[PDB]
């Protein structure tokens, strides 16, 4: 229905084959504690200590009330802390199958459930970790209500998991899930999914529109700013398809659903398909026998946006679906700037590689040049669909200020919605941490 | 002693700490001896401007305070052009408008408010001597540049025999133009500020 | 000559002809009426201020000293005032110390308003409250090296009402005091006559005052007892004028009268159920005890207490009867202490070092609860600086940690 | 009161300050008037070659040898006014006393034209041995004055000195360069057919040439300045029949 | 009438003040903070030579010219005096009479005038006025293009060092000297019109 | 040399943020691809000085003098000794070496007094010594006279790099094009040296005005060359025949060197469309209005596109992209405002014969407040809520 025009689809080899498999054993789950930005946590377990699922692992200091429950039963093994002993990762160790059950439901009245009810339950189960809001990507205390919740059921991110294969085999939860939230809502719910058709929810509420185009059509900073446009004063909440599915489930059975689809591709994965995990996986146990040999780099999350998850951060994130993996690079090659590579990728149409259309690359994790002043040559002018100025917008984010950026537009963004501006930049910035220290420092000051 | 005299030289000169009163010395400098002459007409007015503004602080029609200085002032003020007129016809051609904006430079305004309104007739007319002092430093050794590589001369007197009178120096025509007067000023509050740390600017 | 008089009846004529449009347009158009502002919604009093007049110059001429150091220029900042009411003309001024945390209800700076209009105050109770008490001097004994413990009653034996870590303001009428006449006892005479402190000499010639927090908690009625430390001039330059206040306190004697005003305080305790850790070093004590007590005393809580005192050697340590009594009679208070540098006369057999060493080797490095306990600090800069890195280091936020520099 | 106390003392500063700076202005008049004298003078008897130094040999060498006249330009005769104090300027500057040019006819592009002109004659005893002729024209930049020394013959140029002009130095503010100045004199000013024909010519002009004269180095545009300037002032609208009458005789 | 709008277009670009004469540069440099700011003291200055300019012209020929209100005394050693007195107080009534009658109007240019109620670019002005003798109409047109002319070089010092957030001055030159260099360039960019003979 | 290898090698560095993935792309590869795109202009430059030259020296002296001047010069001796011819037959080999001889002492020149300034600041200032400079010295080395004594050319670029580029804080910081304001202090330190007649045929003794300034003499009818007496048609100026400054003098190989950049993305295509309309805009305007006097009013757009330095500076040098407008509207009114201020100044003021570099230099300035207006209408649209 709304057609993005500027912006940047990513060729990289080995494309995930659609079709689910079950995945490799998982016996380590965990939780990081890092993207959960604004969260400082108030321990509630030590080492030995034995959970159930969904129990209560920390609370919030700035957020109270909100829990983050366990993925899986078993005994906390490793409680891992960095300088100036933040959290980094809560490490659980699968053992036995006993959890914690919570009210039942039938289909007919999750939509008329009380509020009040809702959050309670969506509390309690910990699933209301999932909802982030805009601005600053914060989960919502448990107190306030929005008036649109953008569920994401399109993915355009580079080996993105396919989301109709996914959600066509659980169209009941899906069903339950919409109603749930059209009944938690207070307002609208907005759908945004590609062309094709999926399973549909009754309710008034919920309204489907339709994106077509390349990468920055599938993010909820998009959809926002094309159908709900998000201020100080207008907050709405993000929310991703799979965790509809799992509350869905969630109201049906009376017990948290802690399954997951990952999509396993990468340039140097034997076999890139669908496998079926849980949230917080780790990806040592999960990557073994599916990689080359040869020095590689775990990723949970897409390539344009992830953490690179060697040691404490080796788990599957909460709000990520999909596992690339792609050869490391370490080799200084003369002339290699200057060199007219065929195989040198560019958005920019300076090398030869732009001329065979529909090629697909072997990338690697090297950053071409170094680090110099950004010169805006037109570049990030070209994937940017929203109506904002990127050009100054960059400069006014390099630059520390802060009202500026505010008056200018920055409050829509989020982390990863700049990952293809830092991807793009000739000067090789990195702007995601530039935007989160503005919006630390303008959510802090008032 | 006459500390105050040398105070402002340097601390605090009203075209590197202070800005206020630079439309004169962005455009009478284009010779030497006009850019002194305008210099001991500063001295002169603002001392007297403050000794009769001190003088007369007592009764004031705070009112009119305003008014009432700029009264005094344009009395020096139109003496100073009619003695510049009748004995110094050659320099006073040269001057022309800018030694009649003495009367709204802000350096002497700000001298005869700020201090002269509230102080004895003895320092008022000290720190006059004393500011107009530290403005005719960079009065002179703006002119000094600007003369020197723009004809090879200092007061008239030749120093870099010109091409056109048989020498070897080629007169750079862009020091009879502003904008050389500017990047002068602008190098020269940086050898200040640099050789003089404490009063570097923060960044906001 | 014809000339001349033409001229100058043509001047007169003209600059008359000015004045009069300026003196017509400054009085035929502006109110030039009174304006009258009120300082609280609640009490019927109203201030009356000019149209021309600044607001900090009106309410000084009422008798409002409200806080100010300065007058004005954004030097100090002191002269934030709550309004209701006011003009939406916020100078830059005004708002390089206001904030967007203040620019919601939108106060502006004392110094930078001009009263246009009928506005209304907010001002709190206390810029306009304030007490006194004229305090007889029981003993000025010496209880450490540089320390001196003044003891205070306010007259008729009413006891000041104030909050555990207050702080009263002392006036010190002009006069010159020898170092001559302080009596220091023969165990501290070994540092003085080493240095020999005994040949400076003060000198003040206006009344000044400053601050000095109580070492008394509250249930103790009717006596205000501090520890002022000297502010002696640094073993690095001599010729430097010595503290003026400092002097005159050590000064003062036995039976002697003195006068303070009011209770102040913001260096407070938090109601939680949290640890609560003391560190203290120099003459930090006086606030420390008075919380100590207070909690110990009056409030009778049952949480977790520990404090932690630094000090040159066995000379600087003092109250302890207090603090081993207080370890004793209750279980919840565990002190210790530890000295920078013991001497052999001591027989020292504990924590030796700087504080924050010892704190971090013995307690934190094994604690369980990190961050999870405030804190309470009061003393030297270098103290300070360095206990807030290691506590930033082991990972504690700033809401934790409340400490109080006695004025950088 | 406040008030009559206010203008009691505001009428009182205005009425002292009014004494001194009139007293100031009126006193100084004179001196002002003799330095732009002076200034005139010098420029003059520079432009004719006699010899002066300090005001009072320049007073008195003015007064013993020139002696200014005023020509009316339409019939090229003198008339009775005050030549001593004429302003040529102010008298082109008024509206009366000055005509208005056409785009045809104003070459030197001055585009108006005093009614009433000036000269000085330079006189060693009853006779005359050389006239002076102001003249004027545009240049580039802004206004260009000089006066030009006929001989008494009305063709043949003795000197010529540009005492007001705004070019830019070394290139085109070349007209005051003394090997410049002095390659003006023994040329002539009309040829054979009475004509006017002094002409700058460009690259140079052959040496001991009859009308020619070098032109400034890279600035064609001051050249052609000076150019329009003598072709215009020399024309029958300028100088031209006052010339002819000094060729006739009279002077 | 092409004499108004020839002149108009001479006040503002051959002859602007702030960067072909260079007048009022204290306030100049220090006002240009802001874009905004730059912007409506620039207004303040065009409206304040709307009218100082025309009474000026008003006062010279009907007063001060030599003999002109009695033959045979001159009057030309008052000029000075009264032309600051008199733009002073025309322009303190006009900013009193907006105040009073249209404060809406007046929030937008008071806050800069009883700062610039005397300055060196209206003395200016004024001075080259009664220099080059223009008429009542005249006089006007030179006033309203002399103060856009102004208005426009302060907007676009002020743009350029609103742009300059992105530079890494060094510690010597920060604020003061940046602000006289890239005055000199502003200049040196603003020289391309001095030949035109408009 | 050890800092040879910064240059011939790349870093050879990881992702070590979030984004693991980069484009190709760097500053490097911008700044010498666009080096590498004059090319096509110098080498033709130099070729057309030295036929300039040639053709010049054949027409003024003949015989023994041709000697007597070639051996006091020192151009003419070192091609006769390199092997090339001074008479009326000379090879393109041999205008190729004369025009070599001139160019390649300018450029030296402007590359070590330039990177002398570079090296020391950058070294000052601890920053890495960055690109850019490339970029710069061969502009400037392009956009002179071939006479121009060095010294003049070293203090050009004194000016333009330590004042204009090095004072603000490096390249990505400044506001000013620095090789228009070295370019801008030789124009208007002295004079006499960049323009008239004198400066632009590298001979000795030949003065002749070149194509700009004879239309605004003598019409159409004017463009005649005084070498050989050949009226210059369309076809010679676009080509490149005419006698002008070292750079500028081939539109065609101009265009072909600017093609590659344009259409690799380095250059924004909007600044040149704005140029060209504003361009074509004005030039019609004035054509309509006409004028009796001034004969410069009469010569057509295509007529101005070729002529002067209209080509060098639209295509390689308004197309700054660290100087001009940020946003796409601001970039196409600063090419309208540039083109706009080149054809006023070429037609309506007799000092400058040509206006190119002014009007860049003025536009620069007004360029940020072309990019503020936008921003501004863009922050009220989205005040509104509706974007
Ligand atoms: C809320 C609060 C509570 C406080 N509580 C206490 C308390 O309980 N006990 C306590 O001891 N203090 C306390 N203080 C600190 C208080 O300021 C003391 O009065 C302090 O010791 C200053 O002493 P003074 O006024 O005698 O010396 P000051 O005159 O204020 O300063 C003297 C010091 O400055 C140096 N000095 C003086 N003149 C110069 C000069 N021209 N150049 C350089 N150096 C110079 C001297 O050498 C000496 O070190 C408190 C402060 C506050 C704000
Ligand atoms: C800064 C500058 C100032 C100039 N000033 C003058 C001048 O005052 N008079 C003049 O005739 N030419 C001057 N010129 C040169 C002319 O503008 C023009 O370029 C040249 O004279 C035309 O060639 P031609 O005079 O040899 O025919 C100046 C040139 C420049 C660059
Ligand atoms: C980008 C650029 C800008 C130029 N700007 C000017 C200028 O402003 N004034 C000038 O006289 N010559 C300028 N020139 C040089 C002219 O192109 C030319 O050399 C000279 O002006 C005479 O022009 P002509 O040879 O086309 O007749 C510039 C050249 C270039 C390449
Ligand atoms: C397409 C392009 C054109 C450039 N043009 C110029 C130019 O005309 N002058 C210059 O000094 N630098 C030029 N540069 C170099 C650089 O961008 C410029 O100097 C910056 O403003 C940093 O000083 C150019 C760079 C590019 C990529
Ligand atoms: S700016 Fe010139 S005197 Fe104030
Ligand atoms: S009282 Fe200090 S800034 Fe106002
Ligand atoms: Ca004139």
């Amino acid at each position: 229905m709304i057609t993005i025009k500027k912006g940047l689809d990513l060729p990289i080899a080995g494309t995930p084959s659609q079709v689910i498999s079950d995945g490799k054993a998982i016996k380590k789950v965990a939780l990081l504690g890092e993207e959960y930005v604004g969260m400082r946590p108030t321990m509630h377990v030590r080492v030995g200590d034995e959970v159930k699922k969904a129990q209560i692992l920390f609370e919030d200091k700035k957020n109270p009330g909100v829990k983050f429950t366990s993925p899986v039963s078993g005994k906390v093994v490793e409680i891992n802390r960095g300088a100036k002993r933040v959290l980094q990762s809560v490490v659980i160790e699968v053992a036995g199958d006993d959890q914690v059950t919570f009210d039942k439901f039938e289909a007919n009245q999750l939509a008329s459930l009380n509020r009040d009810a809702i959050k309670t339950q969506l509390v309690e189960s910990g699933l209301w970790t999932a909802f982030r809001t805009r601005p600053f990507s914060k989960v919502p205390a448990i107190d306030s209500t929005s008036e649109a919740i953008f569920v994401t059921a399109m993915d355009t991110n580079p080996l993105a998991a396919e989301p109709t294969v996914v959600i066509n085999e659980q169209s009941e939860a899906f069903v339950a899930g919409l109603d749930v939230l059209s009944a938690l809502t207070t307002g609208k719910v907005y759908v945004c999914k590609k062309g094709t058709s999926l399973p549909r929810s009754q309710q008034p509420n919920v309204e489907e529109h339709v994106f077509d185009g390349p990468h920055p059509a599938g993010l909820a900073g998009t959809h926002m700013h094309f159908l709900y446009p998000v201020s100080a004063d207008h907050v709405a909440w993000s929310i991703n398809y799979q965790d509809v599915i799992a509350v869905g489930q969630l109201f049906l059975t009376g017990e948290l659903y802690t399954q997951r689809v990952v999509s396993l591709a990468g340039p140097v994965v034997n076999k890139p398909r669908l496998v079926r995990t849980v949230m917080g996986a780790s990806l040592e146990q999960l990557v073994d026998s599916e990689i080359m040999p040869g020095e590689v780099r775990i990723i949970s999350g897409s390539v344009l946006s992830g953490t690179k998850a060697t040691g404490p951060h080796a788990y599957l994130g909460r709000y990520h679906l999909q596992v690339s993996v792609l050869r490391e690079g370490r080799d200084k090659e003369l002339f290699g700037w200057a060199m007219p590579g065929k195989n040198k990728f560019s958005v920019t149409r300076s090398f030869l590689g732009h001329l065979f259309k529909g090629q697909v690359y072997n990338m690697t994790t090297t950053t071409n040049g170094s680090d110099r002043s950004m010169v805006p040559i037109g570049n990030y002018e070209k994937v940017m669909p929203l109506d904002m100025e990127p050009t100054l917008l960059l400069r006014d984010l390099c630059a520390g200020d802060s009202d500026s950026a505010v008056r200018l537009g920055a409050l829509e963004l989020d982390e990863e919605d700049l990952a293809l501006c830092t991807f793009v930049c000739p000067g090789k910035y990195e702007y995601g941490q530039l935007l989160r220290e503005c919006l630390d420092k303008i959510e802090k000051e008032g | 002693l006459k500390k105050s005299v040398l105070a402002p030289v340097l601390d605090n000169n009203p075209i590197a700490l202070q800005v206020l009163g630079v439309c004169s010395a962005l455009a009478v400098t284009t010779k030497l001896e006009t850019a002194f002459v305008m210099t001991l007409a500063v001295m002169f007015v603002t001392a007297l401007s403050n000794f009769f503004v001190s003088l007369i602080r007592n009764h004031i029609p705070n009112s009119v305070r305003i008014i009432v200085q700029m009264a005094i002032i344009a009395s020096l003020v139109i003496v100073v052009d009619q003695i510049l007129k009748a004995y110094l016809y050659d320099i006073s051609k040269q001057l022309s408008v800018f030694v009649g904006l003495i009367i709204t430079n802000c350096i002497v305004m700000g001298r005869a408010e700020a201090f002269a309104m509230k102080s004895e007739p003895i320092p008022s007319f000290i720190d006059g001597i004393g500011n107009g002092l530290g403005y005719g430093f960079v009065l002179m050794t703006v002119g000094f540049f600007r003369e020197l590589l723009g004809s090879g001369k200092l007061f008239g007197l030749e120093v870099l025999p010109l091409i056109s009178n048989g020498g070897w120096y080629q007169p750079n025509g862009l020091m009879l133009l502003a904008p050389s007067a500017f990047f002068l000023i602008g190098f020269m509050i940086w050898a200040i500020r640099t050789f003089k740390p404490e009063q570097v600017e923060a960044k906001e | 000559m014809s000339t001349i008089i033409f001229g100058v009846v043509m001047f007169t004529l003209i600059i008359l002809a000015l004045v009069l449009v300026i003196l017509f347009a400054k009085s035929k158009l502006v109110p030039t009426g009174d304006i009258t502002i009120s300082i609280n919604g609640d009490p019927e009093k109203a201030i009356v201020t000019q149209p021309g007049g600044k607001l900090l110059t009106a309410l000084a001429g009422a008798g409002v000293f409200v806080s100010s150091a300065c007058g004005g220029g954004g030097s100090c900042g002191q002269c934030r005032v709550k309004i209701k009411s006011g003009g939406g003309d916020i100078l830059p001024t005004e708002l390089d110390h206001i904030s967007k945390g203040e620019a919601r209800e939108g106060e502006r700076l004392a110094c930078q308003v001009a009263v246009k209009a009928d506005m209304d105050l907010e001002l709190p109770e206390e810029i306009f409250g304030v007490k006194k008490w004229e305090c007889t001097v029981i003993s000025n004994d010496n209880k450490a090296t540089f320390i001196k413990e003044l003891k205070l009653a306010i007259p008729d034996g009413e006891s000041v009402p104030f909050r555990a870590g207050g702080y009263i303001q002392i006036e010190a009428p002009a006069h010159h005091v020898k170092y001559a006449d302080f009596d220091v006892p023969e165990k501290y005479r070994g540092d003085w006559d080493k240095f020999n402190l005994f040949r400076y000499e003060s000198k003040v010639d206006e009344p000044i005052i400053r601050a000095y927090s109580m070492a008394n908690y509250p249930e103790e009625f009717g006596i205000i007892m501090l520890n002022v430390r000297i502010a002696t001039p640094p073993p690095n330059n001599p010729n430097v004028p010595p503290g003026q206040m400092s002097s005159y306190i050590w000064s003062l004697k036995a039976g002697d009268k003195c006068t303070i005003s009011g209770p102040f305080g913001e260096f407070f305790a938090k109601d939680t159920d949290a640890e609560m850790v003391f560190i203290g070093g120099g003459a930090g004590m006086a606030p420390m005890r008075s919380h100590i007590f207070d909690q110990l005393k009056r409030l009778k809580s049952k949480r977790k207490m520990s404090y932690w005192y630094g000090a040159r050697s066995k000379r600087e340590m003092f109250y302890v009867e207090d603090f081993d009594g207080l370890a004793a009679e209750n279980d919840n208070f565990v002190w210790h202490c530890a000295l920078s540098d013991p001497q052999p006369e001591d027989n020292w057999t504990g924590y030796t070092g700087f504080i924050h060493n010892v704190l971090y080797e013995n307690y934190l490095k094994d604690h369980e609860a990190p961050e999870d306990c405030e804190y309470y600090m009061c003393g030297p800069p270098m103290m300070n600086a360095a206990v807030i890195n290691m506590l930033k280091n082991l990972g504690v936020e700033e809401e934790n940690i409340l400490l109080d520099d006695f004025g950088g | 009161d406040s008030i009559k106390k206010t203008l009691f003392v505001v009428i009182a500063l205005s009425l002292v300050c009014s004494i001194i700076v009139s007293a100031a202005a009126v006193g100084l008049r004179d001196k002002q008037k003799e330095n732009a004298a002076l200034d005139k003078q010098s420029k003059i008897l520079q432009v004719a070659g006699i010899e002066a130094k300090g005001s009072k040999q320049i007073v008195e060498l003015f007064n013993k040898s020139i002696e200014p006249r005023l020509v009316d330009f339409n019939t090229g005769d003198f008339v009775e006014g005050d030549a001593a104090n004429y302003d040529q300027r102010k008298a082109a500057k008024e509206a009366s006393e000055s005509i208005k040019l056409t785009a045809e006819q104003d070459k030197a592009k001055i585009q108006r034209r005093a009614n009433v002109g000036v000269v000085y004659l330079v006189k060693d005893g009853d006779k005359t041995s050389k006239v002076i002729l102001p003249v004027h024209g545009n240049g580039l930049w802004s206004m260009m004055y000089a006066f030009v020394a006929v001989e008494t013959d009305g063709n043949t140029v003795s000197g010529l000195t540009y005492y007001e002009q705004g070019e830019t130095p070394g290139l085109g503010g070349e007209v005051e360069n003394p090997a410049w100045r002095a390659q003006w004199v023994g040329k002539k000013l009309f040829d054979e057919n009475h004509k006017p024909a002094i002409k700058i010519v460009k690259g140079g002009a052959p040496q001991g040439s009859e009308h020619g004269v070098d032109g400034l180095s890279g600035a064609t545009l001051t050249s052609n300045g000076v150019q329009n300037t003598f072709d215009f002032w020399l024309g029958d609208m300028g100088f031209g029949p006052f010339l002819t009458k000094v060729r006739d005789g009279g002077l | 009438m092409e004499h108004y709008i020839s002149l108009l277009v001479k006040s503002i670009f051959i002859e602007n003040m702030a960067l072909s004469f260079f007048l009022g540069m204290c306030t100049f440099l220090a006002v240009s903070k802001k874009v905004k700011t730059s912007f409506g003291l620039g207004i303040a200055v065009i409206v304040v030579l709307t009218i100082s300019v025309p009474v000026n012209n008003l006062v010279y020929n009907l007063v001060l010219k030599p003999d002109a209100l009695v033959e045979g005394v001159d009057l030309s050693f008052l000029n000075f005096i009264t032309f600051i007195g008199v733009i002073a107080a025309l322009v303190q009534i006009l900013e009193m009479i907006l105040d009073r009658f249209f404060p809406p109007l007046y929030n937008a240019l008071g806050i800069f005038l009883p700062l610039i109620t005397v300055n060196c670019a209206i003395f200016g002005g004024v001075s080259f006025m009664v220099q080059r003798d223009y008429s009542f109409a005249e006089s006007v047109v030179y006033g309203f293009g002399s103060g856009v002319g102004w208005m426009l070089a302060i907007v676009a010092l002020a743009g350029i060092r609103e742009k300059m957030k992105y530079s890494d001055v060094p510690p010597g030159l920060r604020g003061l000297g940046i602000t006289f260099i890239t005055a000199g360039l502003m200049a040196l960019g603003f020289m391309s019109f001095s030949g035109v003979q408009l | 040399y050890e800092a040879a290898a910064t240059l011939f090698y790349t870093p050879g560095l990881v992702t070590k943020r979030s984004s693991h993935v980069r484009d190709s792309v760097d500053l490097k590869r911008i700044m010498i691809m666009v080096w590498l795109a004059v090319f096509p202009a110098m080498f033709w430059g130099m070729y057309n000085a030295g036929g300039q030259a040639i053709a010049a020296l054949n027409h003024l002296y003949s015989g023994d003098q041709l000697a007597a001047i070639v051996a006091g010069n020192w151009h003419y001796w070192l091609t006769e000794m390199l092997g090339g011819t001074m008479s009326s037959d000379a090879g393109w080999g041999s205008k190729m070496l004369l025009g070599a001889t001139y160019f390649l002492p300018i450029y030296a020149t402007v590359f070590i007094v330039g990177g002398f300034w570079e090296v020391l600041f950058c070294m000052v200032r601890k920053h890495e010594v960055n690109e850019g400079f490339f970029v710069t010295s061969i502009l400037f080395a392009l956009i002179v006279p071939p006479t121009l004594p060095l010294w003049q050319a070293a203090l050009g670029i004194t000016f333009g790099v330590v004042v204009a580029k090095e004072v603000f804080g490096g390249t990505g910081r400044n506001f000013l094009n620095p090789a228009l304001a070295g370019r801008a202090f030789l124009f208007f330190a002295y004079p006499a040296q960049i323009s008239g007649d004198l400066v632009w045929t590298a001979a000795d003794g030949y003065s002749g005005a070149t194509a700009l300034s004879q239309w605004a003499q003598g019409g159409a009818g004017a463009l005649i060359n005084n070498a050989t007496g050949q009226t210059i048609t369309w076809m010679d100026a676009f080509i490149g025949n005419i006698p002008g400054s070292i750079g500028e003098v081939s539109t065609l190989a101009l265009m072909i060197g600017a093609a590659f950049i344009v259409y690799m993305g380095i250059a924004s295509w909007r600044i040149i469309g704005g140029v060209m309309i504003g361009m074509i805009l004005l030039s019609t305007l004035f054509n309509v209005i006409g004028s009796d006097t001034n004969a410069m009013f009469n010569m057509p757009w295509h007529w101005h596109l070729v002529l002067g330095g209209f080509a060098f500076g639209m295509f390689f040098m308004a197309t700054d992209p660290v100087s001009a407008s940020f946003t796409n509207s601001g970039k196409w009114a600063y090419g309208i405002l540039i083109g706009v201020m080149c054809v006023l100044i070429r037609v309506v003021n007799p000092a400058y014969p040509e206006g190119m570099m002014l009007a860049i230099l003025f536009a620069n300035l007004f360029a940020p407040l072309f990019d503020h207006v936008v921003v501004e209408r863009n922050i009220k649209r989205r005040l509104a809520r509706y974007g």
